[PDB]
C-alpha cells in the first residue's frame, strides 16, 4: 500500500480537502485512489465527531469487491468499519465510518437528509464514466455548497476534461453578482492536485487497411499472436453475447485442429450474467502448458479487475444503450468506441508486465473518433430523474445547473410520459397524493403507477409480487443449452396464457407458499437463487414504504380464502397492469408480428417470454429495446381494447 | 438455409430413403433432408453414392483412355464420363489434377525453384481454387 | 461526367444509326 | 424520347436484344406477345388512351353507363370522387 | 420602413422610421436593429392575444438575439430564421408606399392590405406564391414588372388597393410572364439554360431558395 | 378426451395457481394456443369446418342457407299515438338506431373498421409522420407542431423553442456585424441553445472503422381502379396499364519487429505518455505551520421523513415554479 | 445491371413461385447487393468450371407445334446472362455480324 503514488501526495490531498471547499483529483483507475483515500481522511481524524465518507459509485459489482477489498486492507469487517449500500442492499451500521453508496442511493437518501448534514466529504470516483446520478449529484452539491460551504467535494478526473469541471466550479450562480462589489481576491474554491499512477510500456498496433470483419481478424490475430510471442494471456474486447459465443466456438474449433507439442489454448468467456463456475475459471489462473485466451465484454474494463493479463485486442466497438424520444424506444446499439475508452483499454492492456494493444483500425481512424463518450443524459430516460428532481423539489427543471444540457425535446416526452402517469398535473406541479407515492420509490414510474392504483380498484399484493420482481436485471432461468423441450416444459410447468406477469406470481408463490426457501428447488427447476431472493427482500421494501403509505397491507395469500373466483382476479390483476401500463399498447399482425398504436414500428416478441409462441390479440409489454436488428418487446400481458379506451380517455378515442 | 455440405447423417438419410421410395421420387427423399432439395438429392446419388461409382485411386489404363479421349472430345465431359468408366467431375478433376502434376514436375525439372522449403513458390491454380469462409463450392455432391 | 456523357452520346449514335439505316449511305 | 430516358449509358451497351428475345422462347413457357418491340430502345410504338374515351361517347355517356349499374342504388350523390378496392381485406387474408 | 406581412390574412404592418431616430446615434445597424425589435414587441403589445402570432419569421439571423430580450414577457412566440431570400425589401420599388415612406416627417403605424381582394377568389397560399412572384420579379426589375403588371392603360389600380385589378385568367397570364422573367433573369445570372431548370428548381428559385451546385 | 386432457394438465403442472396453465404436449390433444405462421393455417369457421359461408366471403351459399330470411323469424312493431296520447312525449321514447336493423356480422366488421388512434395533444409510440412535413419548404413553415401539450405546459413555466434547459447566460448578443467586440457588453440574461439530437447510424454488420464499404448497384430505372382479378388469380401482376406497354420512364429535360500485416503507430498517444509523467500542473506549496483541525438507520430515518418537497426546497433555497394565479 | 434484368424480367413481382424462382429472385437481390464478389465469381466459374448440372426439359404446347424449354440452374443463368451480354457488346464493336 505505500508504494502507491496516493501515499506520497497524501499530505497535498489532506490540505487541499481541508482548506478547498471543493478539490479535483486527477488519476486514473489503478493508483490507488478509491482503495486509501477513505483510508487516508479515517487516518486523519475526519470521522472522529461521528460524520461520514461516501463514495459514490456507477457500477455495483465495482462498489463490492472495492468495499471487501478495502475493509481487507483496513482489517475491519464489512459494514462495521468500512460498509456499503447498492439498489436494496444495505450493509451499514450505526458504528461505520466508511461509506461506499450508490449515487442513486444517495439521490433516495437527499429525499431524506436535505443538507448531507450526515456526511463530511462527498466524493465521486471515476467521474468520466458519467451516469446520470453523479451529474445529478454534482449539481446538488454544488447548490449545498454554496447553501453550506463547511462539506467538502473531490471530484477524480481521468483526464483534462476536469477542466471543464473547474469551469463548473467558477460559474457559480447569478445572485452573488449583486453583492460582488468588492475588490477582494477571487478565492480558489475548486483546486487540482495530481496523483499519476503506474503502467508498464504498451505497444500499440494499428492495421494498414481497415479490417473486412473483425470477429474474423480478432481471432485470426489470437491465433497469430498465441504461435508468434510467447507466453501471455490473451484478452480481447468484443461486444455483445453473441459475438463472444461465436469467438468461443471458432477458437475451439481451431485449437482442435493446433499441432500437437506445442500450447494449448484456453477458451473463456466474460459476461455479466455469469454464473459462479465459468467466472471462477476465468479468474483462476491458467494450468500447465496452457494459455488462457479470454474473450470478454465491458466488464474488465473497471468493474472486475482481472490479474495476469498480456494482450487485448480492441474491436473498436462498444454497445450503447439509448433512447429515441420521437420515437420513444429504447436501443442497444453498436457505436464506435471512445478516445478514453481506447485509452482505458491500452491502459488496461499492461497491468502486470509490459503488454501489447492491438487496436483493429488505421492510424487515421484512430485520430477520427471522438475525444470522450457521449453523454449518457443526451440517450437515455429523463422520465425518473425529471421525476426524482421533482421529488427533491426543484420543480423549476428549466433552470437548473446541469453539467450539460439534455436535449430540449428528450424531456418534453419525458414530462409528457410523467402526466400520463398522473404525477404531474396540469401546472406542471407534483400532486401531493399520488404524484409523491410514485416520487419517492425506487422502481420504474410506470409500474409504479400501476402500483399506486390498485388500492383503489382491489388487488394490490400480486401487483406488489410483480413489481419485486421487475426490478431485476438478471434472468430468472438459468440457460441450460442441453435442455430445449425440458426447459419449455418447466417453464410451461408453470407457464399460464394470459401473459408473462402472471407466470412470475406463479414462480414467486410456488417458492414462498410451499418451497420453504430452498435452493436445491430451484436447482432442479432451472431457477436462479440469489437474485430472486434478493427480489424477496424487495417486495418485503415495497411493502414496507407501502406501510408509511398508511394504506393497509392486504397480506390475504397466506389465509386460505380462495372463495373469490380466479378468473376474474386474474382479470383484475391484468386490468391494474393495463390502468398502469396504458403507453405501452400493441397489436398482434398475423404475420406474428406486433405493431404500435399508430402502425408504424415493427415490435416482435421478445424471445424469452412464453407469448413468444402463443396467440395473442392486443398487449402490452413491460419495455421495449431495439438491438442490432430486430425490435423487441418485454413481459407480454393480454390486455382488451375496451378497457384501454376506458382506463385512457384523454390518450385514447375511437375513429 | 437450404444449402451446405453433404454430412453423414444426410448421405446415410438419403440411401435408407431411396431404400424405401426408390430412384423415381427425389420429393419424397428431399423432404426427408431438411436442406436439400429435390434435384441436390438426386445430384448426390447421381454423382457420389451410385454404387456404380469407382472411388478408388486412378489405373494408368484409365489416365491412357482419359487423355486420348479429352483429346478427342475437347470439353465434352459427359460424354467422356461414360465412356472412360467414371462421372464427369471425377474426370474433369483427375484431368486438371495430371496436366497441374505434370506442370509441376515441368518446374521441377527446369529448376526455377531453388529448395522446396521457401515461400516464393509459384501458386498453382490448385491454389486459386480453395474456399474461403462467405463462399461456396459449385459442386457439393 | 465525361464518362457518362461518351457513353450517352454512344447510345445516341447508336439510335441514330439505327434511325438512319438506309438512306444516306 | 428514347435520346431523354433517364439511364441511357447503362442502355448503350445492350445489343442483340431482338435475337435474345426471339430465343427466350426456350427458356420461359409464358409467351411474349411483344416479343419484336422493345420498350427502351424502340419506344412507345403505340398509344390508346383516346379510345377510352371515345368508348364512353359510344356507349351513350357516363350517365347511361352508370344507370345500367346500381350506382344509383349506393347513396353516391356523383360519380367523381370514388375508387374501386382491388380486394378486401378477407381475400388478401386467405390467400395463402 | 419595418415591414411585418400576414400570410394567411394578407395584412402589412408598416413602421416608419425617422431621421430623428438616428440624429445624434453611432454604431446606427446595432440600436437599429435594438428598435426593430423594441418596436415588434410594441406592437405585438398593442395587438391582442387573440390576434397576437404565433410564429415569427425573420429575413436576417442576426434579428434571433435581440427579439429574444424583447420578447421575455411573450414567451408563445416562435421565433425562426428563414433560409429562403425572401424578397421583402423590394418593397420600397412600389411607387405608392416609396412615396408614403419619403414623405413621413413621423413614425407612425401603417396598414395595408397585400392580398387586395385576392381571398375572395383564391386561397391564402396562391396569393402568397403571387406575392412572393412579384416581389421577385420587382427585384428582378422594377420597369419590367410595372409594364407586365399593368400592360394597357384600361388596366387600373384601385385607391385602396396596391396591386392593379385584373381577372383570375389575367392574373395567371401575368403569373407565368412573371415567371417567365424571373427564369430568364436567372439564366443570364448563372449562365443556366431555362429548360435545365426542372419544375423543382423553378420553384426554389421562386422562393429565392440558395440553390447549391452538384 | 375430457379425462385425458384433464388429469395429463393436472400431471403437468399443480404450480399453475393463478390463471390457466397451458394444454398437455401430446399427440393427442392439440395446442390451439400456439402460432402456426399463416402458410400452415387452415381456414375453418366458427363451427371448425373447413367451409366459407358468404357471397362475398368465399362460399357457395349466402344468409340462412340460401335464404334471406332466419331460424326465428320476423315479427313487426306495433305503433298507435293520438292527440290524448302522443309518442314523442313519451318517457320512454325507443329512438330508430341503425344498428337493430344489422346483423352480428354487420357489427363486428363496423368495430372492425372502429379502429383505435392515439390521441392529438400526446405522442405516442413510433409515431413517424413529421419528417414529410418538415421537408416541404413553404408548407412546413406555415404547417407547425400538433400542440401536444407537454410542450405548451413548458411554455407555460418559462421555456422557449429554438434554446435548450440550464442557467440563465449572461452573454451580450450577436448583432450580425461581424464579431465586433466594440460593444458595451451590458450582457442581457439569456437561455442556453439546444444540443443537437444522435442519430446513431444502424450497425447490423460486423464492418471495421472507417470502412466505406464495397458500393451497392441499383436497378435500371422503372373512376380509380378496376374490380379486380381475385386474389388466387392474379398469379403475378398480369393486369397492367392495357392501353400502353411499360413502366413510364423518368425524362430529362436537356441531354522489434512487429506482427506481420500489422503497422507501428508512429506517435505514442499521449495519456499513455502522461500516466508516466507528472502532469500539466505541480502540485501546492504546503507550508509548514499548518495543522489538521479535528484530531483522530437510514431506513428509520426515512420511516420519519414527512418533510414536504415545498419546505424542503424552501430550507434548500431553490426557487420554485409559478403556480396558479 | 443489364444481365439481372433480363433475367429479372422473366418473373412477375408477384406470383405462386416455387423454390428455384426464388433461389434466383434471392440470388439476383444478391448480386445487386454485391456486384464485385458477383462479377469474380462470374469470372471463376468461366475459367475453371467445366461441369455443370442437370437441365430440366419440359414442352411449350401452341397447339400446332411444341418448342422444348430448357430450364437452366440459377447461378449458372447468371452466368450466361452476363456472357451473353458480354458477347453481344463485343460482337456490335468488334463488326462480327
Amino acid at each position: 500500500a505505500a508504494l502507491l503514488p496516493i501515499a506520497k501526495h497524501r499530505e497535498s490531498l489532506l490540505y487541499l480537502v481541508e482548506t478547498n471547499p471543493v478539490t479535483i483529483v486527477v488519476g486514473q483507475t489503478g493508483s490507488g485512489k478509491s482503495t486509501q483515500i477513505p483510508q487516508f481522511l479515517e487516518k486523519a481524524g475526519w470521522c472522529a465527531d461521528g460524520k461520514l465518507i461516501a463514495v459514490t459509485q456507477p457500477r455495483r459489482v465495482a462498489a463490492v469487491t472495492l468495499a471487501i477489498r478495502v475493509a481487507e486492507e483496513f482489517g475491519c469487517e464489512v459494514g462495521k468499519e468500512v460498509g456499503y449500500s447498492i439498489r436494496f442492499e444495505d450493509a451499514t451500521s450505526e458504528s461505520t465510518r466508511i461509506k461506499y453508496m450508490t449515487d442513486g442511493l444517495l439521490i433516495r437518501e437527499a429525499l431524506v437528509d436535505p443538507l448531507l448534514s450526515r456526511y463530511s466529504v462527498i466524493m465521486i470516483d471515476e467521474a468520466h464514466e458519467r451516469s446520470i446520478s453523479s451529474d445529478i449529484l454534482l449539481g446538488l452539491l454544488k447548490k449545498i455548497r454554496r447553501k453550506r460551504p463547511d462539506l467538502r467535494i473531490i471530484i477524480s478526473s481521468a483526464t483534462l476534461q476536469a477542466e471543464d469541471y473547474r469551469a463548473y466550479f467558477e460559474k457559480a450562480s447569478e445572485t452573488q453578482e449583486e453583492d460582488s462589489s468588492n475588490d477582494k481576491q477571487k478565492e480558489s474554491i475548486a483546486s487540482i492536485i495530481s496523483i499519476e499512477g503506474r503502467t508498464y510500456p504498451i505497444d500499440i498496433l494499428y492495421l494498414d487497411t481497415p479490417t473486412e470483419d473483425y470477429l474474423e481478424k480478432a481471432i485470426s490475430t489470437v491465433f497469430d499472436i498465441h504461435t508468434n510471442e510467447p507466453k501471455g494471456d490473451i484478452l480481447v474486447f468484443l461486444t455483445g453475447r453473441d459475438e463472444i459465443e461465436q469467438a468461443v466456438q471458432a477458437v475451439s474449433e481451431r485449437s482442435a485442429s493446433l499441432p500437437p507439442g506445442s500450447e494449448a489454448l484456453l477458451p473463456l468467456p466474460l459476461y455479466s450474467g455469469l454464473s459462479a463456475e465459468q467466472q471462477m475459471y476465468v479468474f483462476e489462473e491458467a494450468p500447465e502448458n496452457t494459455r488462457k485466451v479470454i474473450f470478454s465484454t465491458n466488464l474488465a474494463e473497471a468493474s472486475v479487475t482481472i490479474e495476469g493479463i498480456v494482450y487485448v485486442i480492441d474491436s473498436g466497438f462498444v454497445k450503447l444503450r439509448a433512447y429515441n424520444p420521437k420515437t420513444g424506444i429504447e436501443s442497444l446499439t453498436a457505436t464506435p468506441v471512445s478516445k478514453a475508452s481506447a485509452a482505458q483499454r491500452a491502459g488496461r492492456a499492461g497491468r502486470t508486465k509490459p503488454g501489447k494493444c492491438f487496436r483493429l483500425y488505421t492510424e487515421e481512424a484512430y485520430q477520427s473518433l471522438p475525444d470522450a463518450t457521449v453523454p449518457e443524459i443526451q440517450r437515455s430516460n429523463l422520465a425518473p430523474i425529471i421525476l426524482q428532481l421533482k421529488a427533491l423539489g426543484i420543480d423549476n427543471v428549466l433552470r437548473f445547473d446541469y453539467f450539460t444540457p439534455p436535449p430540449a425535446e428528450q424531456m418534453t416526452r419525458a414530462l409528457e410520459l410523467l402526466y400520463s402517469l398522473g404525477a404531474l398535473d396540469d401546472y406542471a406541479k407534483l400532486t401531493r397524493p399520488l404524484g409523491l407515492r410514485m416520487a419517492e420509490l425506487a422502481v420504474e414510474p410506470m409500474m409504479a403507477k400501476t402500483l399506486l392504483s390498485a388500492q383503489s380498484f382491489g388487488c394490490l399484493s400480486e401487483i406488489l409480487t410483480i413489481a419485486a420482481m421487475t426490478s431485476l436485471d438478471g434472468t430468472l432461468w438459468i440457460q441450460h443449452e442441453g435442455d430445449k423441450k425440458k426447459t419449455e416444459s418447466v417453464k410451461r410447468k408453470f407457464a399460464a396464457e394470459e401473459g408473462d406477469h402472471l407466470t412470475l406470481l406463479n414462480v414467486y408463490q410456488a417458492f414462498v407458499t410451499k418451497g420453504r426457501k430452498e435452493a436445491h428447488w430451484c436447482h432442479e427447476n432451472m431457477l436462479n437463487y440469489k437474485a430472486m431472493i434478493r427480489a424477496v427482500s424487495i417486495r418485503a421494501q415495497l411493502k414496507r414504504f407501502l406501510e408509511r403509505f398508511g394504506i393497509d397491507v392486504e397480506e390475504s395469500l397466506s389465509s386460505p380464502s380462495v372463495s373469490q373466483q380466479p378468473a376474474n382476479k386474474a382479470e383484475k390483476i391484468q386490468r391494474c397492469l393495463t390502468i398502469g401500463y396504458f403507453a405501452h399498447a400493441a397489436k398482434m399482425q398475423p404475420d406474428g408480428t406486433f405493431r404500435n398504436v399508430s402502425g408504424t414500428t415493427v415490435l416482435h416478441a421478445h424471445p424469452s417470454s412464453i407469448m413468444f409462441n402463443r396467440k395473442a390479440d392486443w398487449v402490452i409489454f413491460h419495455e421495449v429495446l431495439e438491438t442490432k436488428d430486430k425490435t423487441f418487446i418485454r413481459d407480454i400481458t393480454r390486455i382488451k381494447k375496451e378497457w384501454l379506451l376506458e382506463y385512457a380517455p384523454d390518450f385514447y378515442k375511437t375513429t | 438455409v437450404k444449402g451446405g455440405v453433404w454430412t453423414n447423417i444426410e448421405d446415410e438419410i438419403l440411401k435408407a430413403a431411396v431404400s424405401k421410395y426408390g430412384l423415381n421420387q427425389w420429393a419424397r427423399v428431399s423432404s426427408l433432408l431438411a436442406r436439400k432439395t429435390p434435384k441436390q438429392c438426386k445430384a448426390r446419388w447421381n454423382e457420389w453414392l451410385d454404387p456404380s461409382i469407382k472411388k478408388i485411386e486412378w489405373s494408368r489404363e484409365e489416365d491412357e483412355k482419359l487423355l486420348h479421349l479429352a483429346k478427342l472430345m475437347p470439353t465434352q465431359w459427359r460424354t467422356i464420363a461414360p465412356i472412360v468408366g467414371r462421372t464427369a467431375n471425377q474426370c474433369l478433376e483427375r484431368y486438371q489434377k495430371l496436366l497441374d502434376e505434370a506442370e509441376q514436375r515441368e518446374a521441377s525439372e527446369l529448376g526455377l525453384t531453388g529448395p522446396d522449403g521457401g515461400e516464393t513458390r509459384a501458386p498453382t491454380a490448385e491454389d486459386v481454387r480453395k474456399l474461403r469462409p462467405g463462399e461456396i463450392d459449385p459442386d457439393p455432391e | 461526367d465525361d464518362s457518362e456523357a461518351e457513353e450517352r452520346a454512344a447510345y445516341e449514335e447508336a439510335q441514330v444509326r439505327a434511325a438512319m439505316d438506309g438512306l444516306r449511305g | 424520347n428514347t435520346l431523354f430516358q433517364k439511364d441511357r449509358s447503362t442502355l448503350s451497351f445492350d445489343k442483340g436484344f431482338r435475337a435474345r428475345a426471339e430465343f427466350k422462347i426456350y427458356q420461359l413457357m409464358k409467351s411474349n406477345p411483344f416479343w419484336w418491340t422493345n420498350p427502351r430502345h424502340d419506344g412507345k410504338l403505340w398509344n390508346l388512351n383516346a379510345y377510352r374515351t371515345d368508348v364512353i361517347q359510344a356507349l351513350g355517356g357516363v350517365e347511361t353507363i352508370l344507370e345500367h349499374t346500381l350506382f344509383k342504388a349506393t347513396g353516391f350523390p356523383s360519380w367523381e370522387g370514388l375508387f374501386w378496392e382491388k380486394s378486401s381485406g378477407f381475400e388478401a387474408s386467405m390467400q395463402f | 420602413a419595418i415591414f411585418i406581412f400576414n400570410p394567411r390574412t394578407g395584412q402589412l404592418f408598416l413602421k416608419i422610421i425617422h431621421t430623428s431616430v438616428w440624429a445624434g446615434q453611432k454604431r446606427l445597424g446595432q440600436l437599429a436593429k435594438w428598435k426593430t425589435a423594441e418596436e415588434v414587441a410594441a406592437l405585438i403589445r398593442s395587438l391582442p392575444v387573440e390576434e397576437q402570432p404565433k410564429q415569427l419569421i425573420v429575413t436576417r439571423k442576426g434579428l434571433l438575439d435581440p427579439l429574444e430580450v424583447n420578447l421575455v414577457d411573450f414567451p408563445n412566440i416562435s421565433i425562426r430564421a428563414s433560409e429562403l431570400q425572401l424578397p421583402f425589401q423590394a418593397a420600397m420599388k412600389v411607387e405608392k408606399l416609396g412615396d408614403m415612406i419619403l414623405r413621413a416627417t413621423e413614425p407612425q403605424m401603417v396598414l395595408f392590405n397585400l392580398y387586395d381582394d385576392w381571398l375572395k377568389t383564391i386561397s391564402s397560399y396562391t396569393a402568397f406564391s403571387r406575392l412572393i412572384l412579384i416581389l421577385r420579379a420587382l427585384h428582378v426589375n422594377q420597369d419590367k414588372t410595372k409594364l407586365i403588371l399593368r400592360p394597357d392603360k384600361t388596366v387600373i389600380t384601385q385607391d385602396h388597393h396596391i396591386w392593379p385589378s385584373l381577372t383570375d385568367e389575367d392574373w395567371i397570364k401575368v403569373e407565368m410572364q412573371l415567371r417567365d422573367l424571373i427564369l430568364n433573369d436567372y439564366g443570364k445570372k448563372n449562365n443556366v439554360n431555362v429548360a435545365s431548370l426542372t419544375t423543382s428548381e423553378v420553384r426554389d428559385i421562386i422562393l429565392g431558395m440558395e440553390i447549391s451546385a452538384p | 378426451r375430457a379425462a385425458y386432457e384433464a388429469d395429463l394438465t393436472a400431471q403437468q403442472s399443480p404450480y399453475v395457481f393463478f390463471g390457466t396453465p397451458l394444454p398437455p404436449l401430446d399427440p393427442d390433444v392439440r395446442d390451439d394456443g400456439s402460432y402456426v405462421p399463416i402458410w400452415k393455417q387452415e381456414a375453418r369457421d366458427e363451427r371448425g369446418r373447413k367451409r366459407f359461408h358468404g357471397a362475398f366471403t368465399g362460399g357457395w351459399s349466402a344468409g340462412y342457407f340460401n335464404t334471406v330470411g332466419s331460424k326465428e323469424g320476423w315479427t313487426p312493431s306495433s305503433f298507435v299515438s293520438s292527440r290524448t296520447k302522443r309518442w314523442k312525449d313519451d318517457p320512454n321514447k325507443v329512438e330508430q338506431r341503425p344498428e337493430d336493423f344489422m346483423d352480428e356480422e354487420d357489427l363486428a366488421d363496423l368495430e372492425e373498421s372502429r379502429k383505435l388512434q392515439t390521441r392529438e395533444a400526446f405522442s405516442g409510440l413510433g409515431s413517424t409522420a413529421d419528417d414529410a412535413v418538415r421537408a416541404s419548404g413553404l408548407m412546413g413553415l406555415f404547417r407547425v407542431e400538433g400542440e401536444t401539450m407537454g410542450v405548451k405546459l413548458l411554455k407555460k413555466m418559462g421555456w422557449k423553442e429554438g434554446q435548450g434547459i440550464g442557467p440563465k447566460v449572461r452573454r451580450k448578443a450577436r448583432l450580425g456585424l461581424g464579431s465586433d467586440a466594440n460593444i458595451t457588453e451590458e450582457t442581457h440574461l439569456f437561455a442556453p441553445d439546444n444540443v443537437p439530437m444522435i442519430s446513431f447510424v444502424r450497425k447490423t454488420d460486423h464492418k471495421g472503422l472507417g470502412y466505406a464499404g464495397e458500393t451497392g448497384l441499383t436497378p435500371l430505372s422503372k373512376p380509380r381502379g378496376s374490380i379486380g382479378v381475385g386474389i388466387l388469380n392474379d398469379t403475378g401482376s398480369d393486369d397492367e396499364d392495357p392501353y400502353e406497354l411499360g413502366p413510364k420512364i423518368s425524362y430529362n429535360r436537356v441531354i522489434r519487429l512487429p506482427l506481420d500485416g500489422f503497422v507501428f503507430g508512429k506517435e505514442p498517444d499521449p495519456l499513455i505518455s502522461e500516466i508516466i509523467a507528472e502532469g500539466k500542473y505541480p502540485p501546492p506549496r504546503i507550508p509548514p505551520g499548518w495543522v489538521s483541525s479535528k484530531k483522530p438507520s437510514t431506513a428509520e430515518a426515512a420511516k420519519s421523513s414527512t418533510l414536504d418537497p415545498r419546505a424542503r426546497a424552501a430550507i434548500l433555497g431553490e426557487k420554485q415554479l409559478p403556480g396558479k394565479s | 445491371i443489364l444481365a439481372l434484368e433480363r433475367l429479372r424480367e422473366a418473373y412477375s413481382t408477384k406470383g405462386r413461385l416455387n423454390q428455384s424462382q426464388r433461389e434466383e429472385l434471392a440470388l439476383i437481390e444478391q448480386a445487386y447487393d454485391s456486384p464485385g464478389t458477383t462479377l469474380e465469381r462470374i469470372k471463376r466459374f468461366l475459367l475453371t468450371q467445366r461441369a455443370f448440372k442437370e437441365v430440366g426439359i419440359d414442352m411449350n404446347d401452341n397447339y400446332s407445334t411444341i418448342n422444348p424449354v430448357y430450364d437452366v440452374e440459377p447461378i449458372e443463368k447468371i452466368s450466361d446472362a452476363y456472357l451473353d451480354q458480354y458477347l453481344w457488346y463485343q460482337a456490335d464493336q468488334r463488326h462480327l455480324f
